[PDB]
């Protein structure tokens, strides 16, 4: 495997352990409740780093969706995310340590009700 | 008109945030039943950014008017939220898109 | 007539709507006996059909009675003047 | 008729709309048989294609029996205003 | 007729649709043979043409049998009112 | 006439359409001979024309035998309610 | 009448239609002769213009000779019953 | 006529169009000589002018003297059912 | 109507992701078929990221309405999504569209 | 429909690409003239990265309907590229563009 | 048509870059004029980089049509190039616009 | 030959290969089956490196499109052509050396179908 | 027409800036109520950056035409923006759209 | 056409720029008043980077046409600027937009 695929294994392990529905895209005969996660596959970087080894920087974004009624809880789904992915995430091939994360949130109106969707972005250097 | 539908007004009254809890908790009033008339139901693709959904976007028909507040109807099963009413001298008509 | 028969026809092969199509034949038949002659207590097995063919004209024509054309959105129907028309004729040329 | 006649003209080749058109054929013989004078007691084989031609009438019409104009989503029909009309011109001239 | 000469004028070089205009052609030829006077059984070979030009008629007029106009995007068909019409006149004033 | 005289008109100069054009022409002749008194065994040279004219305004209609309109993709096309019209006024006028 | 005399009316100089404007003008000359008296053998002088004025009107409806009118993508034409109608009058009058 | 005096009305200053007008202008004197009685020789000048007003009419209707409408790229023109017509009741008035 | 075409409608029934098999794989349920009403074929140039392909956008009607769930058709050996339903009295039409 | 003009089809196919010489050269099938109808010929600017060309964008009819897969036709002297075919019943309608 | 107004068509044949003396000196080949019809004369604002002008957007129609190569026109005193000609059986007509 | 066309020589030989179709655009009357592969031509820049020789960086996009249904096998393709055509490439008159290479995936719906679009970019510093 | 409604004209007459108090305190001059005729009220959705108003766009019609400056109207309790007055020889029509 | 309005027509005359003075004071002609014909008065909102302006764009029609060079026009008391100007046989209609 690449380490994109690796990488979003383990955090579909991650994230889909919690109970709450995680998907890629949302398909138009599927129902979906609030909250859900949706997860995007990461982008690779790499090039050499040693005489003996590459390294690189893989990116990845997870995205949750929830109605604004309750804050707290929702900011406790991205605490959650955080704290499980960070610092660093380890699997068969690759090696995963946080360089930075990157939260942003915003209000969203598109759908006719009130949504929040949190962006969670995740830089890990690879070894 | 044929006025043979039956439609549930809903306002969803929009409560103050509160910072020590973390929660906007929102109240709906909802009223007694009204006869209306609608649209046929149609189900298109809409494409959000986490993906498709089945929305409808309709019009709704009531004899007279309503003496109270309303934001949303729920009518053959399906949720709206208003997004214009048009007020005839003898009719009250509502723009109307399904919520999701 | 049977509602089956005036049921398969319309192709129509559940029970959502058998409250609506019995009050349709029952108004359909009492209209053709209206038609006949004043001594005809019962209609003739001859025009036995005439109920079920108005009772489907009338079975489209449900939320449309009154109405000469109706119209929403690329839906649209114009309807013809009586349901009798055709067999005002024929019920006519019958008794003359 | 056969119904496998009238079924070989509108090019169907299974089994799924045979319940409608056997109706539509049954309500056909007895439209025309209600046309002939009273003495007449069967459709002559001389007329026979008449119940034919009405049945594929009508199954083009089936879902429009009472309508003039029928539009649905940019498909647009419109309707002869009686389906024996040709054939009274025949009928007539035949007996008298 | 033959099929065969139907089959040349509307160009048809294949077979896929042989059931539906055998049909057709059975039903001109009895419907003209209706027209006759009564004493005539058999279509004088002066007429044997209208068999074919009503058969053209009929096979452009697949699919809209009872409809005065047909349409769909772009694709629009609006019909004459009785495919012998032009012909009634030539088989009365031949017997008359 | 001959096919040539068809062909030179409407402006053809291959042979890729004289099956069709043969039996329009065969058509236009029978028609004809159906038209005058039931003594004329031929066409009279006299009218010679009118074969070819009609078989020239059968040739623009081919693939339109029943229909008042005919639109396709933007070419739009409404045609003359009867093919002979001009004719009847030559014809009747001169054996009566 | 000449061919040429044609020609210049209609302002075409080249060569390329000769084989069309000589079947429409041989066409427009048996017509006229048909409207004639039945002793009649040869166009009156007087009435030469008309074959001349017809071919005119020929020559316009090259590709619409059964058609009432005739579009596609914003060029239309529409065109009148019958060639000769402004003629039978004066051909009558002259005769009667 | 002179040809100058149509020229002049139509406002014409070079002489790229004579052979057409020529043949309109020997055209309508052509038919007004038609319409007069048959011991009339020559056009009366007291009618002179109907030969060019004619003229002018079929001037403006060139490219279209068959036709009821027409419409090309934008521009649109509809003519008039016949050219003579307002003349028909000075000519039939001045003779009887 | 004239509803001489038939018509397989099919339910593409959306699996969860397996991470430990990096599968996500779909069952279709597949019903019996219906008598329609279908606009005559397009193939249409349509002008993807990878180049042309033959697209064909269009409109299928049926008499009444179906009890069961739907997601694409199968007519004419063309498969559509459906991307409209629209639901009327006693007639039900469909806006599909091909894949690929 | 008057069918008075003559097309010849074409089916350009699409070769495999051969990196040892460098070359994807295709091959044409090139049918018999159909008798066809076709609108009257266009010669509009076209306004390429490289400059005007004289382009012609165009509808072609056809009686019935061909066996064989086709891609490109070649009528009045013009080669078209087929971009819409429109099935009808007893009629075939190709909108057709240019090629250059 | 009334064809009353006289068109002057010219091909401007374009010549090749000599890259010795920095010329692409273009000649025009000019023929004698024609008998057309002609729309209303136009004077709209354009609106260039460099400011304002006069342009003129017009239709020309000319009886069945001619044998020779064209590219400009000039009629009324003002000279156009012609943008499309649409080539119909006894008429042809052509989209014109005015240079500058 | 410039060593853009040596280069996607050299990988269309490789990746026509494995069994899947290749193709630089695909034409309206041609049936591609999935999975299947879109290679673009490359960029190259030049500059003097040395008093006897320039160098410069030559870039190359391959692009893998397949139905969402199985991930790993999709990886598996990805994987396979990164492996092929890297740390070097060699050829007649030129040799390529990766710099860096970039893995990007995308979730498409365009078709009316859930495919998967990996573009793979290999920058090769050329000599 | 039917001159039904009541309006009330309105002139906001715009101040100058104060930068010693740093105000720019307008004030309104307001007319006596004239007899008009208006469209039904709509109350659409209109989308601010800082959320979702109902607005309302109108037109209203008068009798011959008014002596005095104008700028906003109040009628049915809402008050409207004048955006434009369009003045024929009889009559005068204002188009408005609600403030807020 | 009822030509009841007059129209004064006039040519403001572009000069140079004089680099010494740093002006180039236009001067305008101004013609004799003409009868003519004009749409009723509009007073558009037009939204301009400095604010908000009362627009009009208009169209004035005069019987047969005028010898003489004009560019702008001042009739009701407003003064516009010619946008276009279309020439009939026997009548010129002009558009035109108010300056400001």
């Amino acid at each position: 495997m690449t380490p994109n695929l690796q990488l979003y294994n383990k955090a579909y392990e991650t994230l889909q352990g919690y109970g709450f529905p995680v998907i890629s895209r949302k398909e138009m005969q599927q129902e979906i409740p609030y909250p859900f996660f949706v997860i995007k596959m990461p982008e690779s970087n790499r090039s050499k780093y040693t005489f003996d080894s590459y390294s690189g920087d893989t990116n990845l974004v997870i995205d949750i969706w929830s109605v604004s009624d309750d804050l707290g809880h929702h900011d406790g789904l991205v605490k959650r995310c955080i704290d499980d992915l960070t610092p660093s995430v380890k699997t068969n091939d690759y090696d995963f340590e946080e360089d930075d994360t990157n939260i942003t949130q915003l209000v969203d109106d598109t759908t006719n009700q009130e949504l929040l969707h949190t962006s969670i972005t995740i830089s890990y250097k690879t070894f | 008109m044929r006025y043979e539908d039956r439609v549930i007004f809903q306002l969803e009254q929009v409560a103050t945030y509160n910072p020590k809890t973390s929660k906007k908790e929102n109240t709906l009033i909802t009223y007694d039943a009204i006869p209306c008339n609608i649209n046929p139901i149609s189900r298109a693709r809409k494409q959000l950014e986490f993906g498709d959904v089945k929305n409808d976007v309709s019009v709704l028909r009531i004899k007279e008017s309503i003496s109270y507040p309303v934001s949303h109807v729920l009518v053959n099963g399906i949720r709206y939220k208003i997004v214009d009413t048009r007020i005839y001298r003898h009719e009250t008509s509502y723009y109307i898109e399904e919520v999701n | 007539t049977t509602l089956a028969d005036v049921k398969k026809r319309i192709g129509l092969k559940d029970e959502k709507q058998d409250e609506q199509l019995e009050e349709i034949i029952k108004s359909c038949e009492s209209q053709l006996l209206s038609m006949l002659p004043i001594e005809v207590e019962q209609i003739p097995e001859r025009f036995s059909y005439m109920i079920k063919e108005v009772a489907v004209k009338r079975y489209n024509r449900i939320g449309a009675e009154g109405m000469t054309s109706e119209a929403v959105d690329g839906r649209s129907n114009a309807y013809e003047l009586n349901d009798f028309k055709e067999y005002e004729a024929i019920i006519d040329n019958y008794f003359n």
